[PDB]
């Protein structure tokens, strides 16, 4: 299957440098141009860079050029993305996208852009990374409607976007509500991941919510007791 | 003066992969963008130089190599490559620079019932040097036996020809090759593109 | 090459076709007859995936019921019937110079009136040691989207101090979520005793309110 892994997204002062890089898989690297296209939160879609099978042929856009460059280390099955010089506007998820030319600058043999990345966040701020704390949403007669009963985590107080829950390991996944991040006016994030269970249930499952903040190296597991 | 280009991509008829056509060019200019902005070519790679760039290049000689091949094939029409096709029919050199272009030709060469007549080479003691064309019918001594130019038991008749039938699948239908090798020597330079 | 896409967002109901529109500034047709227009579709917590390529043509396992069509500096893709996985932004892309994409297309799933489930939770005992309160209140599976949410303290309406949250479409329920977030300090959370969420929906009848004392 066709995988493309990004990673080296990070937070990052206004005017240093980052190395993105894209593990790719399952298709013969050798054969087809590689592209960077970013979108900035909540924004639109935006073409960063281009570069050929060969590394023959190479583009930028306009709002980049001099300060990205791109590159693919074929052996590898490998592509990079240079961003120096960072500024604001440079915040946005960069998805490592799969071209079906071996050429990015011609039109035969286009069918698309086959496959995208999930995507690596890059964020650029004067702030300091924080880890989150994890705090009970516990079940109780005021969070009941008939035979559902709804319980959760409150994650708050941390700055890097990045952010994962997920409930008793991944063996719970009906029901579950992790909802978008919210910027405070402290500049921080915070959001509340509920699950919806039946009520005869309580007092009987454990349920334990996994939140993860990959930026601070927090990995907390987190008993949601009812009272 | 502009490059025969036409009389080689639209040719009526091709050469099988084993006794494969080489144009040698010279003396004209092209408009290679009429190639690699083609809609109807299904496999365009390069190597060494880059599509874009060919239009402000000059060139002491170029080499239009076609032939037919098999679709799951084409991938071996490429340099450092192993199998039949590389290894008994077309070699490509690792410092190769030029183009490779392929598209399907499944409306025209193969039949009804199967079109046998396009051959490939199955058989050969070692592997080719590049661009090398050898068109010999000598029988292949697969045993410890002299087989003294007589077909039998261990001694296979070189060439196998390609079953081309419509209904097969887009691996196994036919494909019209062109290989593009673009020559710089350290004489003045006579293919060009335009200005 | 600027690309526009008209409508921004469209409502649809399941089993209803639906259309968009791209206008482009320069004409995506070429000499090879060709459209180099393409349509990616952005589903909830994913990245952009090729959905049509080349105007007309499929990727792989794109079902039968999307199309697409065009020429020139005006494009539209069609779904015959519109399903609950089909929620998600369809984004324009041109192929003819460097990718330039279009301000997406939000797609939403016109679905039966669903009132929601109204869930309070007040702090957590380690929060407060901490000095800060949250209190939450929790919206579950409703359509649509438009709720009216105002926390009452001490039968005093609350301004200022809560955020709010909400899921995108669900690709099953075609549902929303939403999480009222109150925030206080310790001192100002004991400062009161009765801590209430109403909430006005269309299909509610009237505003359920979900209370409690702290204590
Ligand atoms: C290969 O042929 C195509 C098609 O050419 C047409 O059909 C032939 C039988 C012959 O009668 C041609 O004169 C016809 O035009 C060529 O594509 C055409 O090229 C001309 C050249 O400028 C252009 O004006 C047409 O619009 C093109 N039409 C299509 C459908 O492509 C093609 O150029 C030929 N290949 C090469 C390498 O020259």
């Amino acid at each position: 299957e066709v995988q493309l892994v990004e990673s080296g997204g990070a937070l990052v002062q206004p005017g240093r440098s980052l190395r993105l890089s894209c593990a790719a898989s399952g298709f013969t690297f050798d054969d087809y141009a590689m592209h960077w296209v970013r979108q900035a939160p909540g924004k639109g879609l935006e073409w960063v860079s281009g570069i050929d099978w060969n590394s023959g042929s190479i583009g930028y856009a306009d709002s980049v050029k001099g300060r990205f460059t791109i590159s693919r280390d074929n052996a590898k099955n490998s592509l990079y993305l240079q961003v120096n010089s960072l500024r604001a506007e440079d915040t946005a998820l960069y998805y490592c996208v799969k071209d079906s030319r071996a050429h990015y600058d011609i039109l035969a043999t286009y069918v698309g852009f086959d496959y995208w990345g999930q995507g690596t966040l890059v964020t650029v701020s004067s702030a300091s990374t924080k880890g989150p704390s994890v705090f009970p949403l516990a079940p109780s007669s005021k969070s009941t409607s008939g035979g559902t009963a709804a319980l959760g985590c409150l994650v708050k107080d941390y700055f890097p976007e990045p952010v994962t829950v997920s409930w008793n390991s991944g063996a719970l996944t009906s029901g579950v509500h992790t909802f978008p991040a919210v910027l405070q006016s402290s500049g921080l994030y915070s959001l509340s991941s509920v699950v919806t269970v039946p009520s005869s249930s309580l007092g009987t499952q454990t349920y334990i919510c996994n939140v993860n903040h990959k930026p601070s190296n927090t990995k907390v597991d987190k008993r949601v007791e009812p009272k | 003066n502009l490059c025969p280009f036409g009389e080689v991509f639209n040719a009526t008829r091709f050469a099988s992969v084993y006794a494969w056509n080489r144009k040698r060019i010279s003396n004209c200019v092209a408009d290679y963008s009429v190639l690699y902005n083609s809609a109807s070519f299904s496999t365009f790679k390069c190597y060494g130089v880059s599509p874009t760039k060919l239009n402000d290049l000059c060139f002491t000689n170029v080499y239009a190599d076609s032939f037919v091949i098999r679709g799951d094939e084409v991938r071996q029409i490429a340099p450092g490559q192993t199998g039949k096709i590389a290894d008994y029919n077309y070699k490509l050199p690792d410092d190769f620079t030029g183009c490779v272009i392929a598209w399907n030709s499944n409306n025209l060469d193969s039949k009804v019932g199967g079109n046998y007549n396009y051959l490939y080479r199955l058989f050969r003691k070692s592997n080719l040097k590049p661009f090398e064309r050898d068109i010999s019918t000598e029988i292949y001594q697969a045993g410890s036996t002299p087989c003294n130019g007589v077909e039998g038991f261990n001694c296979y008749f070189p060439l196998q020809s390609y079953g081309f039938q419509p209904t097969n699948g887009v691996g196994y239908q036919p494909y019209r090759v062109v290989v593009l090798s673009f020559e710089l020597l350290h004489a003045p330079a006579t293919v060009c593109g335009p200005d | 090459i600027v690309m526009t896409q008209f409508p921004l967002s469209l409502p649809v109901t399941p089993g209803e076709p639906a259309s968009i529109s791209c206008r482009s500034s320069q004409s995506l047709l070429h000499s090879n007859g060709n459209n180099y227009l393409d349509w990616y579709l952005q589903k909830p917590g994913q990245s952009p995936q090729l959905l049509i390529y080349l105007n007309s043509n499929r990727a792989s396992g794109v079902p039968d019921r999307f199309s697409g069509s065009g020429s020139g500096t005006d494009f539209t893709l069609k779904i015959s019937r519109v399903e609950a996985e089909d929620v998600g932004v369809y984004y324009c892309m041109q192929a003819l110079q460097t990718p330039t994409f279009g301000q997406g297309t939000r797609l939403e799933i016109k679905r039966t009136v669903a009132a929601p489930s109204v869930f309070i939770f007040p702090p957590s005992d380690e929060q407060l040691k901490s000095g800060t309160a949250s209190v939450v209140c929790l919206l579950n599976n409703f359509y649509p989207r438009e709720a009216k949410v105002q926390w009452k303290v001490d039968n005093a309406l609350q301004s200022g101090n809560s955020q709010e949250s909400v899921t995108e479409q669900d690709s099953k329920d075609s549902t929303y979520s939403l999480s009222s977030t109150l925030t206080l300090s310790k001192a100002d959370y004991e400062k009161h005793k009765v801590y209430a969420c109403e909430v006005t929906h269309q299909g509610l009848s009237s505003p359920v309110t979900k209370s409690f004392n702290r204590g």
